């Protein structure tokens, strides 16, 4: 949409108000550990096949070597992600510090599920392909179950291995970064914990900003009620909202995806009579079944082959979003960054992380300046020979009286001695006004 | 392949094996074949006007034909061996059967050409069965044999005419004998002692189907009593495999004998002897992964499984048809088996205290091998310390001192760079390749 | 059974133009025989039944009867003298003649069986020396002139006679003392695509190549 | 253990490319001179083709291997370079990039495929309670402290700095006033010194 | 360079795929016409496989 802004050259425009703003922004962290035994996949129930394998299996090595190296680098991407503290810092019992409402982030003592509401809301909307690791071979074998995906895959020899650390781990993981962040700043992220007031602490990070602390102490209750609206809007937009958690669900549909492929193109004939090793023996020889039976291990060797690079660039781009997410989380949640869009749209005040399958989820606190106002503004402004300078901020008039004033906030002050530095004379720099200066006698 | 592992968990790859009981089903045939009704019936037809039968309710005995005084000089089998002719069943056999001049034998074979493969009798290209021939001088010397010998057009691979019209070279019907109109029949010259090439052969002509129709016609083999709920290698109809074999809810139409899934796999099949439908399932399954706290350090083992119920563990382990080595490790006396989130842990005592982690297993287990004498002991991963603190409203904490610290952090920057000749290893001191 | 399959053969071309024949209270051409033929007949007194296959349809040249006579399924391969219309003829709503060849010799073949408000399908195939014979059966309404929906036919007989057969003829019943349609169609190479249920039956089915919606459901 | 790590694959891999010159590939024999000596110019250019389809596919399969490898470390080598320009010649004010505590230096040292950073920070220690205000005033208007906090002695106030402590006297500069002391929670009364 | 890198390698890519189309990979030629024109059903199966 078109804007048409216009230049001025004299005057400047200064934000009145402020609000609050809580965003999302979703990462991928980890995918499956799968096995693929080469056995039950090109031979099974076969003796013949498999000692006419006997001769390829170092291709066998070979990908096992490439499948157990992912598995062990997902088992490190998550690791490398969550555990950032030194200590599970317990949870307070009191979620109000100051006005502001952290209920909603924290797991409450009434024990439900032991993590967190939106924790909660952030599963229940990604499906498991799977539901539970556990199949036993009665349920493979029960008689409602007949031709199943996950049964079938496990009958050619392909598995999926559980990961290290469980969703409860994760989620306390979460909860001790929230609790160490709330009751003792971010100065646990770089040494021991610091205890300090809430009300402190937002005064700290809105310095950091190039606001003074006043502006909290006059409108606390306003800033903390914007962060309670804001968390229940953010809570409201992921109830109601089935479209922007795509990417993790997009990494379970490309795993299944795969393996359903690999399951499926055991059909193919590969120049042989048959895609089956039992009816080529029952009707000929051993001499023309060699042959017919090497020509489909061959086959089904590169079609594992194929699997497998794709999958290790697959965990090359998982890695990759992995040390994102990481570092992200490390320069975020445990201080406050200066990098413009590296968390959030405005200015960042904070950053909760909650935990996701798969993947991590951050919640940031952002600083946006709005309610905009002209002002005449002047560079310089000289009284005597002498011309004086803003040593911050800007000179903006009333129309009839000069201040100086903070970029990013109103707030008037007279021109003293103070805040203001003098070099020159004011007959070089163009637009000097004249007007007086107040001394404190 | 190696004699010294290292500390760690890998996954293994099955290596026992099941000698169970075979199992044979055939179909309730006795009636021997008609082989003496097909090999010395003393009247065959001519080439161009050869007959066929249809073969049912069969066995295919073919050894009481070394029991007669019958002799084949051709005996050529396409699409299947002879050594496996008494273990298959076929669904729809045909026999054709006549007369041939005693050098065109080697055209009735696929992909041929001559008169008799262009205007008399042809075999298609994808040819499944076995042509058998021998000399009969001594019986079809006296009587008369024909042949077609001019048309307008080569037949279909399986087709006959006996239209007896006037030839005409270049274009319709002549209707008169005489120049350039002759009678397309030619007769043999069977004439005694004229050479071995003009003397006659009869030849037989047989056509099965194989493993995809309901069979009428199989082989001497003696049939087995059918057991169930165990994997077993079996024959049904010639289909070999193994497996368990389980009732099935599953009725499909009268034509229809096998089935098969997405692989391409025989999941579903009827019976013979009876009429009853019944799945079929392979017998390996599962996930086996083992433990060991080196090989120098000791060479006990702890093995998990991934996928079966630590409570009725035997029923996919079954210690009978396996080594006592393994008989140790189906079943437990004392305390040293027991159920975890990744599956079903054998071999390893469990202990209620955290500590870091040694040996990932899975789901938030870990092992070590301690001196708690020595043995593998699995354990709760703890992921720190706590530190309860608390919240106070009017109370900052700030430091009185500080410390300078060094770290290390190692980052790899480039890797070997190699070339590659594409002679000297897929060839080598080898002009030929 | 629960699985998408594709395949390519010989089938009929969705939404193509058959051909309307009436047998008329106050025919029989000799249709081409190409990579098989489709029959579709209506009918509500029994009055079509029967095809004659061939070449030549004369004597000098084999051909193939198959037909109804009420309590009996003849079908046998003869040399045939087939005179100017084979017919049937009933009397007082029961048979008393039939009039279908003058005389036959030099015959190989011969079965025997025991035997608009009715829709009757029948497909022919002729490959490899076997002529196979498809049937479907399904009652329609009172008046329509070509049944639409979707319907699988099933096989029924696999017939092992090698002849020479480019044409195909019909025969028909007239009252010596009603009316009824067929349609005639062509079967054609293409691909097509089928699904199955949980049971073993075929339930939709989408021709490729007719229009670029169903060729997109085809590559995908 | 990653540098050891680089030696040991791109060994490993170049020791597997041989293992695999011993498979038959559909053939009688994986020796190329024992298929000639035995078989006519036809039915060994049949088999002479598998071995050389199979050593193809063989020598494809390490290809892309190393591509995929190489693009790691091209990735690990991108952070090693930025990461030389910022704490080497510079200082850095991203938390937890260079070292644990406060970045202060960063030297270098080279190693066989890789480089060693030995990162020099500060950490604080010998934790203390204080009591603390938001804001001191002693007129009707309010005091705010321009940087730092409002820590106490037990019987005086002093202004400090967060990360060390060193209190001064509470004066007319390091102080900003804005408003009345009538609105903010946790005001205390004390007096504040003014050089006259 | 590197935006004339990479369309120099979009393009030799593809004309590398187009210029594999001349292996026999083992068969009487890489042209299917022959091969169906000289062989019958059954070896020509296996060439064109
Ligand atoms: C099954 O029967 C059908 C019906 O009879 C039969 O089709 C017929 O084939 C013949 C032979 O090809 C066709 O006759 C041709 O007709 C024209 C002239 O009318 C010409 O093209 C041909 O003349 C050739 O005659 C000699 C043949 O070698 C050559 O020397 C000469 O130079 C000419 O090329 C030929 O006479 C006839 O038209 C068709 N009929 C129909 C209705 O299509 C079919 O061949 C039989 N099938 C089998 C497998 O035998
Ligand atoms: C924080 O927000 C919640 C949600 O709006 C407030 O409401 C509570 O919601 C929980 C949900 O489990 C209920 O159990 C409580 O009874 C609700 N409280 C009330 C007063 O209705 C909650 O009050 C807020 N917390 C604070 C400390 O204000
Ligand atoms: C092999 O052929 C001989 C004849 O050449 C069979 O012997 C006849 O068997 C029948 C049936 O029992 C007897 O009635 C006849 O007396 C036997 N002799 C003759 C000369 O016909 C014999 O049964 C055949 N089979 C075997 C297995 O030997
Ligand atoms: C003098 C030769 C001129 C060139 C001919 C070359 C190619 C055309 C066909 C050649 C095949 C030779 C005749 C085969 C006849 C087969 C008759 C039989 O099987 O009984
Ligand atoms: C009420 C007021 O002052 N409105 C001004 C308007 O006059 C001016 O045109 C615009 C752009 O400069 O900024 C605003
Ligand atoms: C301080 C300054 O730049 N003032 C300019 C003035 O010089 C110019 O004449 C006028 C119209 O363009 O716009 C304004
Ligand atoms: C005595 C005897 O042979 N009985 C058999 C029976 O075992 C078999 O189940 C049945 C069906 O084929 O045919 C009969
Ligand atoms: C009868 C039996 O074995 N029941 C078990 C149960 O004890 C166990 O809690 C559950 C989950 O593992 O699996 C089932
Ligand atoms: C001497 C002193 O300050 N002691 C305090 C103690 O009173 C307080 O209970 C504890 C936890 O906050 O911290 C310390
Ligand atoms: C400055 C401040 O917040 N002081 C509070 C006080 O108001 C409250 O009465 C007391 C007990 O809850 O805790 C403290
Ligand atoms: C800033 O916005 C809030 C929220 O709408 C409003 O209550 C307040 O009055 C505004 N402040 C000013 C100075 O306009
Ligand atoms: C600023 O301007 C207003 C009118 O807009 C006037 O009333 C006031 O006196 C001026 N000065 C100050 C210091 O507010
Ligand atoms: C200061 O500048 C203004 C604007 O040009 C002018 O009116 C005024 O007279 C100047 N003052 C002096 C002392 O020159
Ligand atoms: C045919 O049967 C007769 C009568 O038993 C016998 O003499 C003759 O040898 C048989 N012929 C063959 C070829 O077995
Ligand atoms: C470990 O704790 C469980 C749970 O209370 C208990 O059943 C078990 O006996 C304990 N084991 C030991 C060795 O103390
Ligand atoms: C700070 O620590 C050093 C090193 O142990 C010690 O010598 C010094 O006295 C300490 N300073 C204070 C003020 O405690
Ligand atoms: C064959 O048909 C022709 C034409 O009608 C007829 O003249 C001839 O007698 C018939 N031959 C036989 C044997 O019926
Ligand atoms: C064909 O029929 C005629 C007339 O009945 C008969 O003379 C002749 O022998 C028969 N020929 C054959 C080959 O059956
Ligand atoms: C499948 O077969 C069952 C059992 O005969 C029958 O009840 C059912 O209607 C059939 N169709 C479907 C769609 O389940
Ligand atoms: C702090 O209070 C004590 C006790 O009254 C006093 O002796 C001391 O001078 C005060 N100031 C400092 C800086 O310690
Ligand atoms: C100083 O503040 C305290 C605390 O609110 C109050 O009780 C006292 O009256 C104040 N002193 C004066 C002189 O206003």
């Amino acid at each position: 949409d078109n804007q048409d802004i216009v230049y001025s050259n004299n005057t400047i425009a200064i934000p009145m108000n402020f609000s609050i703003s809580v965003t999302t922004e979703v990462l991928p962290v980890s995918m499956t550990k799968t096995s693929v035994d080469c056995n039950m996949y090109i031979c099974g129930d076969s003796t013949e096949c498999s000692n006419l394998l006997l001769q390829y299996g170092s291709f066998c090595t070979q990908l096992n070597r490439a499948l157990a190296g992912i598995a062990v680098e997902q088992d490190r991407n998550t690791r490398d992600v969550f555990a950032q503290t030194k200590a599970m810092y317990k949870t307070p019992s009191l979620k109000d510090f100051g006005g502001f409402n952290f209920s909603q982030i924290l797991p409450d003592p009434a024990k439900p599920s032991s993590r967190s509401f939106i924790e909660d809301l952030l599963y229940n909307k990604v499906t498991l392909a799977d539901p539970g690791f556990m199949k036993q071979y009665g349920d493979c074998l029960g008689g409602v179950n007949a031709r199943d995906l996950i049964c079938a895959q496990k009958f050619n020899g392909l598995t999926v291995l559980p990961p290290l650390l469980t969703d409860e781990m994760i989620a306390a993981y979460t909860a001790a970064l929230i609790s160490g962040t709330a009751t003792a700043g971010f100065t646990f992220g770089a040494g021991a914990a610091l205890q300090i007031p809430f009300a402190m602490q937002m005064a700290y990070r809105f310095n950091g900003i190039g606001v003074t602390q006043n502006v909290l102490y006059e409108n606390q209750k306003q800033i903390a009620n914007q962060f309670n609206k804001a968390i229940s809007q953010i809570q409201d937009s992921l109830s109601t909202t089935t479209t922007a958690l795509g990417k993790l669900q997009d990494v379970i549909n490309q795993n299944a995806i795969a393996l359903n492929t690999l399951v499926k193109q055991l059909s193919s004939n590969f120049g042989a009579i048959s895609s089956v090793l039992n009816d080529i023996l029952s009707r000929l020889d051993k001499v023309e079944a060699e042959v017919q039976i090497d020509r489909l291990i061959t086959g089904r060797l590169q079609s594992l082959q194929t699997y497998v690079t794709q999958q290790l660039i697959r965990a090359a781009e998982i890695r990759a979003s992995a040390n994102l997410a990481a570092t992200k989380m490390s320069e975020c949640v445990l201080g406050q960054s200066k990098r413009v869009d590296f968390c959030g749209k405005g200015y960042h005040l904070m950053s909760f992380p909650q935990a996701a399958p798969h993947g991590v989820v951050f919640l940031h606190v952002t600083y946006v300046p709005s309610q905009e106002q002209n002002f005449t503004t002047a560079p310089a402004i000289c009284h005597e020979g002498k011309a004086h300078f803003p040593r911050e901020g800007v000179f903006v008039t009333n129309g009839t009286h000069w201040f100086i004033t903070q970029r990013n906030f109103y707030s008037p002050q007279p021109i003293t001695t103070d805040n203001t530095f003098v070099s020159g004379n004011c007959d070089v720099v163009i637009g000097i006004v004249n007007n007086t200066v107040y001394d404190p006698l | 392949k190696s004699f010294t592992v290292e500390k760690g968990i890998y996954q293994t790859s099955n290596f026992r094996v099941t000698p169970t009981t075979e199992v044979v089903r055939f179909p309730n045939i006795t009636q021997l074949c008609p082989f003496n009704e097909v090999f010395n019936i003393t009247s065959f037809p001519s080439v161009y006007a050869w007959e066929r039968m249809r073969i049912t309710n069969c066995v295919a005995d073919y050894s009481v034909l070394y029991n007669s005084s019958a002799s084949f000089s051709t005996f050529q089998c396409y699409g299947v061996s002879p050594t496996k002719l008494n273990d298959l069943c076929f669904s729809s056999v045909y026999a054709d059967y006549f007369v041939v001049k005693g050098d065109d034998v080697r055209q009735i074979a696929p992909a041929q050409t001559g008169v008799i493969a262009d205007y008399n009798y042809k075999l298609p290209d994808d040819f499944t069965g076995c042509v058998i021939a021998w000399n009969t001088n001594s019986l079809d010397s006296s009587n008369e044999f024909f042949y077609r010998r001019f048309r307008h057009g080569k037949i279909k691979p399986y087709g006959r005419d006996l239209s007896n019209v006037l030839f005409n070279p270049s274009g319709g019907t002549c209707s008169a004998e005489g120049l350039n109109c002759y009678k397309p029949l030619a007769s043999y010259g069977f004439t005694q002692s004229s050479g071995i090439g003009f003397q006659p052969y009869r030849v037989v002509v047989l056509s099965f189907e194989l493993l995809n129709a309901p069979a009428t016609v199989c082989g001497p083999k003696q049939s087995t009593e059918l057991v169930k709920n165990k994997c077993v290698n079996f024959n049904f109809n010639g289909l070999t495999g193994t497996g368990v074999l389980t009732n099935s809810t599953k009725k499909f139409q009268p034509f229809q004998q096998f089935g098969r899934d997405v692989s391409d796999f025989t999941d579903s099949v009827r019976d013979p002897k009876t009429l009853e439908i019944l799945d079929i399932a392979p017998c390996s399954y599962g996930g086996v992964s083992v433990i060991t706290p080196g090989t120098n350090a000791s060479s006990s083992v702890a093995v998990l499984y991934q996928d079966v119920n630590c409570t009725d563990v035997p029923t996919m382990l079954h210690a009978d048809q396996i080594s006592h080595d393994w008989r140790v490790y189906a079943f437990r006396n004392d305390g040293n088996i027991f159920q975890t989130q990744a599956g079903c842990l054998i071999g390893a005592a469990y202990d209620n205290s955290s500590y870091e982690c040694d040996i990932p297993i899975g789901a938030g287990i870990c092992a070590k091998y301690t001196n708690v004498g020595h043995s593998i002991l699995a354990y709760t991963m703890s992921l720190g310390d706590n530190q309860d603190i608390v919240y106070s409203n009017n109370t900052i904490a700030i430091p009185m001192n500080f410390s300078i610290s060094v770290t290390t952090e190692v980052l790899p920057v480039s890797m070997t760079k190699t070339s590659v000749d594409c002679n000297m290893y897929i060839c080598g001191d080898s002009t030929e390749c | 059974s629960s699985i998408r399959v594709l395949t390519t053969g010989h089938f009929l071309p969705f939404n193509t133009n058959l051909t309307w024949y009436l047998t008329l209270k106050s025919d029989n051409p000799n249709i081409n025989f190409g990579d098989g033929v489709y029959f579709g007949l209506t009918e509500k007194s029994n009055v079509f039944r029967g095809w004659i296959f061939g070449s030549t349809l004369d004597n000098t040249t084999q051909s193939a009867v198959l037909f109804n006579n009420g309590t009996h399924i003849v079908i046998d391969v003869c040399n045939f003298n087939f005179c100017a219309d084979p017919m049937f003829a009933v009397n007082s709503g029961q048979p008393y003649k039939t009039w279908i060849y003058t005389s036959a010799a030099n015959c190989t073949y011969h079965r025997a069986h025991a035997f608009f408000k009715h829709f009757r399908e029948h497909l022919f195939k002729n490959v490899d020396g076997f002529l196979y014979v498809y049937h479907n059966y399904e009652p329609i309404d009172l008046n329509s002139g070509f049944p639409s929906g979707f319907s699988v036919l099933k096989p029924i007989l696999k017939l092992p006679f090698g002849l020479n057969i480019t044409y195909v003829k019909a025969i028909m019943t007239l009252f010596s003392s009603d009316a009824s349609a067929y349609f005639v169609g062509h079967l054609k190479p293409l691909t097509m695509l089928v699904d199955f249920d949980e049971n073993g039956t075929i339930i939709d089915a989408i021709d490729c190549s007719q229009d670029p919606l169903s060729e997109l459901k085809c590559t995908t």
